[PDB]
């Protein structure tokens, strides 16, 4: 249940500097205030990153770090897949105030997907079908989080911040947890981003090398990457 | 003698050999466990569909315990084709599927691999390399009915066979003669589904029986679907060997007051060596340490002056000595456990260094 | 040919060249045989079809 709209709303994409962010913790291992050197597919450190403030399709490539600068709870829904209609095995992400909420299989979405406020909310008119599926889940803040989907595992790493800086993204470093972890493997190659009735920053990682400090309590403070310029590599 | 290969022996120390503490008992600790397979709803259903109309059932991501369907005895038939039934809560596969239906006691061989009939020609055929189980029970007093139950149908009439996994539910009017009918019935014109006439006054191999046939499936996904996984009781301070959540190995198990946040499972100090891990079940922070090991030492005055000998222990405590388990009077230094030399007062020069800067000499041995 | 026979449930495994001719009951789940198959036991000797 959903129609066009006319108000085609497409303003161009900024770029910005990424800057230290985008570190997640690569394993489940407790260490004690020790350097540990590992190779993964991290976000380069000041890199370049696509601003948005109607929302297009971008490509998912390998894995992408996603930022939301937002005020009380405002970005809720994740469209991600390689064809997004009932072809292909799509997959769909709510986020709701405890956890979030994942459906997979195919459904028909139109050229407006939006979840809709009711004034206490009761409006879910992003897609239009389902046909079969079997996998169901359930469990001023700059919410940050990391998409990663390696041999049939789709991993979404989460972090919540608070700041005051208003342009951009703030000089600060903050390990990414794990969150969530799904042993499902479907193709993937686009993904889009879910309007409510509000920029965004995204980023495209690739794989390099870095060097992690661990202090007493397993908590990473500081990441060095190998490969940027002669001072990091030595 | 044996490690020198001669029939005599200077007066000296030789490394001869090796302790190590052996296990006791093992322990295995698995997480709390939880999700089990809705069989209940499969085997208590209220009704099942008809044998052409097989009801056809997916079963992934969820403990599946076998072991309540293997030790009921409540059902007549349980015959597993591909493996035998007591080590499926060992290996186990990626999917599960069950078909479930009713036929007569009689049908109740044909659902076999290498089979045939009625049943197995026209209603649910079965492949020869078909791998799983097949339970079979009557339920004359619920399905039947006095007044005949008509309710289930079977595929009597068609031109081929049935496929492997394959359901046809058509109701096309069979035509066995060449004569055409457009949906009437004629001379060579018949309906292929017949209903049956179960009735409780119907006797052995007419009864109704349900049936329920699982298969296990490889899809290249990871295996999910089998049964669940055995705890022991943990113990302490005693050389053992653990099993926890796959991190096998030996050591003693204490107490630690480390802390882990709230999503690590287990740490390591350096060079990967696992150093401290979280129980699965009450969520605390225990501690490994490996069983204490050394080689031994043999200290003698020479084979042509005497033939009695002492023995050092290195770097071992003097609590877990064990034929020589007592002895002579025990000595304890910082270097090890000496066993058969009597410790003295004294000071004089050294004859054999043992180390810690003590040493022995041969007076009796000193 | 029904004169060809095989062993098909036994407690364990054979040692190397060792041939076991035992034919009894074998107590394949928790009920106790007794002389008698009925039910978790069953004759562990079969033909070839
Ligand atoms: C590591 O975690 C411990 C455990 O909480 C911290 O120790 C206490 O932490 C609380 C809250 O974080 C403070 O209110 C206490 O003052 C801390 N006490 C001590 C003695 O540290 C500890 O601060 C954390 N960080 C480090 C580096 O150990
Ligand atoms: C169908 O219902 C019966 C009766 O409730 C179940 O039988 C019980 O199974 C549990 C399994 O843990 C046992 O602890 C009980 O002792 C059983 N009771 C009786 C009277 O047998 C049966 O398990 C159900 N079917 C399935 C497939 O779960
Ligand atoms: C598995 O979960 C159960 C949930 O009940 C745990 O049982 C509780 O454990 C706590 C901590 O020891 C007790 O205070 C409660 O009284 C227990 N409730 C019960 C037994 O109903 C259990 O500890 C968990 N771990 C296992 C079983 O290994
Ligand atoms: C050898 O083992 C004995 C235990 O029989 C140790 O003595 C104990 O040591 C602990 C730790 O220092 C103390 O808390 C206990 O009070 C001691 N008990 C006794 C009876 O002495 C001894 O320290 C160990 N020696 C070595 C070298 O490890
Ligand atoms: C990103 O690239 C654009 C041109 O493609 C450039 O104008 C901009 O300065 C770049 N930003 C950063 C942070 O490198
Ligand atoms: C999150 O899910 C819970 C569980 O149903 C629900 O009670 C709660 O209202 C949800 N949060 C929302 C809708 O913001
Ligand atoms: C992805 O597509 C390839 C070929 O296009 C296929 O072999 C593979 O199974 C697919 N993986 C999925 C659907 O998870
Ligand atoms: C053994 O000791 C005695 C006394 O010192 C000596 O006479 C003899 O030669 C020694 N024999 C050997 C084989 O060392
Ligand atoms: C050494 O001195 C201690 C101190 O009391 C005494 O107990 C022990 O018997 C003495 N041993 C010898 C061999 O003199």
């Amino acid at each position: 249940q959903c129609v066009n709209f006319t108000t085609r709303t497409q303003l161009p994409p900024a770029y910005t500097n990424s800057f230290t962010r985008g570190v997640y913790y690569p394993d489940k291992v407790f260490r004690s205030s020790v350097l540990h050197s590992t190779q993964d597919l991290f976000l380069p450190f000041f890199s370049n990153v696509t601003w948005f403030h109607a929302n297009p399709v971008l490509p998912f490539n390998d894995g992408v770090y996603f930022a939301s600068t937002e005020k009380s709870n405002i970005i809720r829904g994740w469209i991600f897949g390689t064809t997004l209609d009932s072809k292909t095995q799509s997959l769909l992400i709510v986020n709701n105030a405890t956890n979030v909420v994942i459906k997979v299989c195919e459904f028909q979405f139109c050229n407006d997907p939006f979840l809709g406020v009711y004034y206490m909310e009761s409006e879910f008119r992003v897609y239009s079908s389902a046909n079969n599926c079997t996998f169901e889940y359930v469990s001023k803040n700059l919410r940050e989080f990391v998409f990663k989907n390696i041999d049939g595992y789709f991993k979404i790493y989460s972090k919540h911040t608070p700041i005051n800086l208003v342009r951009g993204l703030p000089q600060g470093f903050s390990a990414l947890e794990p969150l969530v972890d799904l042993p499902i493997g479907i193709n993937i190659t686009r993904f889009q981003t879910l309007h409510i009735s509000a920029a965004y920053y995204v980023g495209y990682l690739q794989p390099r090398t870095f060097l992690l400090k661990y202090n007493e309590n397993g908590t990473i403070t500081d990441a060095v990457d190998c490969a940027l310029d002669p001072l990091s590599e030595t | 003698k044996c490690t020198l290969k001669s029939f005599t022996v200077e007066k000296g120390i030789y490394q001869t050999s090796n302790f190590r503490v052996q296990p006791t008992e093992s322990i295995v600790r698995f997480p709390n466990i939880t999700n089990l397979c809705p069989f209940g709803e499969v085997f208590n259903a209220t009704r099942f569909a008809s044998v052409y109309a097989w009801n056809r059932k997916r079963i992934s991501n969820c403990v599946a315990d076998y072991s309540v369907l293997y030790n009921s005895a409540s059902f007549s038939t349980f015959k597993c084709y591909g493996v035998s039934p007591t080590k499926l809560n060992d290996l186990c596969f990626t999917n599960v599927y069950a078909d479930s239906f009713v036929i007569r006691g009689d049908e109740v061989r044909q659902i076999a691999p290498g089979q045939t009939g009625n049943i197995a020609d026209y209603n649910y055929k079965l492949p020869d390399d078909f791998t799983g189980c097949v339970i079979a029970w009557n339920s004359n007093n619920l399905d039947s009915k006095v007044g005949g139950n008509y309710n289930y149908l079977y595929r009597l009439f068609r031109k081929s066979n049935l496929k492997p996994f394959e359901r046809d539910i058509s109701t096309e009017i069979y035509q066995a003669g060449s004569t055409p009918c457009n949906g009437v019935k004629g001379f060579n014109c018949y309906f292929p589904l017949q209903s049956y006439g179960f009735q409780p006054t119907y006797g052995v191999g007419y009864q109704p029986y349900r049936v329920v046939v699982l298969s296990f499936e490889l899809l290249h996904a990871p295996a999910t679907v089998c049964g669940p996984k055995k705890s022991t009781n943990l113990v302490k301070n005693k050389c053992v060997n653990f099993n926890f959540n796959g991190l096998t190995g030996t050591g003693v198990l204490t107490e630690s007051n480390k802390k882990f946040l709230p999503f690590q499972q287990f740490g390591r100090d350096i060079a990967d060596t696992t150093d401290a891990v979280r129980d699965p079940q009450t969520l605390e922070i225990l501690d490994i340490t490996p069983c204490s090991f050394g080689g031994v030492s043999v200290i003698t005055p020479g084979t042509n002056t005497s033939n009695q000998v002492a023995v050092l222990y290195q770097g071992v405590n003097c609590t877990e000595v064990p034929v020589y388990s007592t002895g002579s009077n025990v000595f304890q230094t910082r270097a090890g456990c000496l066993i058969g030399a009597e410790h003295v007062n004294n000071s004089y020069e050294c004859d054999i260094p043992i180390g810690a800067g003590i040493c022995a000499s041969y007076q009796s041995i000193i």
